[PDB]
């Protein structure tokens, strides 16, 4: 609440789970992957995409 | 590096490493003949048939 409007660059605070490594619940861990001999450019622009 | 070949740096090509041969063409380097067709550039700066 501090750090998030009264300051210049993002600051969150927070709590560490207890099994430090596991997934949060309803939350995933999406791979874009470029296939093709493409360029880091095509990539970047699909990610935005 | 005539008629043997060498791997010598590595490339990018579409963003993958791949290898740098450089050998010989092909009809420089097939009959014992052509053993002649190679020089070295000696200590001075001439060359030097095989």
């Amino acid at each position: 609440r501090a750090f998030s409007q009264i300051k210049d660059a993002m600051v969150f605070a927070f709590n560490l789970p207890a099994i430090v490594e596991l997934g949060t619940a309803t939350g995933f861990d999406f791979e874009l992957i470029d296939q093709a001999g493409l360029g880091h450019e095509k990539l970047t622009q699909a990610r935005n995409q | 590096a005539a008629w043997g070949g060498s791997y010598v740096n590595d490339f990018i090509d579409r963003g993958r490493v791949k290898k740098v041969y450089v050998m010989s063409e092909a009809k420089y380097r097939m009959l014992p003949d052509d053993i002649g067709d190679w020089y070295v550039r000696a200590a001075d700066g001439q060359m030097v048939p095989f």
